């Protein structure tokens, strides 16, 4: 099973890669590009009809750390592409993929593409998690980026700032994906009075 | 007499294929009608004609 | 009174208005802020006995003249700092202060064309039942919450679990 895991998502990765890799019309840009991304998504369905409720996470962990695993981010964003439609046709809980994105321990912050790529995703897919799961989520995406030191590199700045989005994103009123209370309590746990 | 249209156009698509699988008869291929594959309801395979 | 019902001239962010520490400079308002802060001088001396007395008098003799949001927000800052002591030694007297206060909530939505402080009313509601009443209102606050206009219920949807 882990197996078969590993063999699924690595023949999916390498086909669409290598026959989008020659344009020869292969296809047609505008919404058969999202056509390609179904094609993973279906991929990604067939591979979970097969799973039971208390293995639903240790997968998601092997698939987390197997995309964070990848160097080329062409890869990794076809592998957030599937993981996307994966939570958007309703196969995935949003939650285990959100919390699983961002407690895997190869998301640094020196892995600028990994960064921007992985909280894109997440900016994408927290519209749907309950109050108390992006109150969790808060919690950690603060201790992510609590990480980062004083001062960065110039270039690596605008990527490292996609948290910055799902931050105010959460902290939006008008969103209102939780009570505006959670997020102050959780901030004010994390600096307290006299803390910049 | 008047059930002579709903054939013709069944006997569109069927001519269709014989044009298509004298086409490719010479190039190194299979042709078929039906894959039985899985999926088939997910993937845009399911949602063509 | 005209300055909390009718003149708004004075209109200051009523979260200074009602800041009595604000006597430092000379902007001390008047009865407003001068009587909150006796109030407050008088009720953090009261015996339990003697504050047991709030819910009575706001469910029978301010509930029916809350109308617009200043009057909201003045009997919040009135009752609020005592909900601890409610909490604490007698609890009926919370829950009758929480269902007192969504009522007011209601005739001040009712009777208003909008709300300017709507968040800082939510907030505070939030913390009233994720600090002091929790569950206990749960049947009769659904009732007024489903009575409200759209963007309070929006914001409030969160209290009925």
């Amino acid at each position: 099973m882990e197996t078969q895991l590993q063999s699924i998502f690595e023949e999916v990765v390498k086909t669409e890669v290598i026959e989008e890799a020659f344009p020869g019309m292969f296809m047609d840009t505008p919404e058969d590009e999202k056509t390609k991304l179904i094609s993973c998504l279906g991929a990604f369905r067939q591979f979970w009809g097969g799973l039971s409720q208390e293995s639903h996470e240790q997968c998601i962990q092997w698939i987390v750390k197997f995309i964070h695993g990848q160097h080329s981010p062409k890869r990794i964003s076809f592998l957030y592409d599937c993981l996307a439609m994966a939570v958007e046709t309703g196969l995935l809980p949003p939650r285990l993929v959100c919390e699983s994105l961002i407690n895997s321990d190869t998301l640094e912050w020196e892995r600028t593409q990994l960064w921007a790529l992985t909280f894109k995703l997440v900016r994408k897919i927290i519209g749907g998690v309950d109050y108390k799961g992006v109150r969790d989520l808060l919690k950690v995406i603060l201790e992510k980026i609590l990480t980062i030191p004083n001062t960065v590199s110039s270039a690596v700045v605008q990527q490292l700032l996609a948290a910055r989005e799902v931050i105010a994103y959460i902290l939006e009123r008008n969103a209102c994906l939780l009570p505006a209370y959670f997020a102050v309590t959780e901030i004010r746990k994390l600096y307290p009075e006299g803390k910049l | 007499m008047k059930r002579i249209i709903p054939w013709i156009q069944q006997l569109k698509f069927w001519l269709g294929q014989q044009r298509c699988k004298q086409s490719i008869k010479h190039l190194p291929t299979i042709s078929s009608e039906t894959l039985q594959l899985s999926n088939y309801s997910t993937h845009p395979i399911g949602n063509l004609s | 009174s005209p300055s909390l019902t009718s003149e708004t001239e004075w209109v200051g962010y009523p979260f200074r208005l009602f800041d009595f520490t604000a006597c430092h400079q000379s902007y001390s308002e008047m009865s407003c802020s001068y009587t909150l802060a006796l109030a407050h001088a008088v009720w953090h001396h009261s015996s339990i006995g003697q504050l047991s007395l709030i819910p009575k008098f706001l469910t029978e003799v301010l509930l029916p003249i809350v109308k617009t949001e200043f009057q909201l927000l003045y009997v919040y800052h009135l009752v609020g700092p005592f909900l601890q002591r409610f909490q604490q030694e007698r609890t009926r007297c919370m829950i009758e202060i929480g269902v007192a206060f969504y009522d007011m909530l209601l005739n001040v939505d009712q009777c208003s064309t909008h709300l300017n402080y709507m968040d800082p009313i939510c907030d505070f509601l939030y913390h009233m039942k994720y600090m002091f009443t929790g569950d206990s209102v749960k049947e009769q606050v659904e009732k007024i919450i489903c009575n409200l206009k759209p963007a309070l219920k929006l914001r409030l949807r969160f209290i009925t679990h």
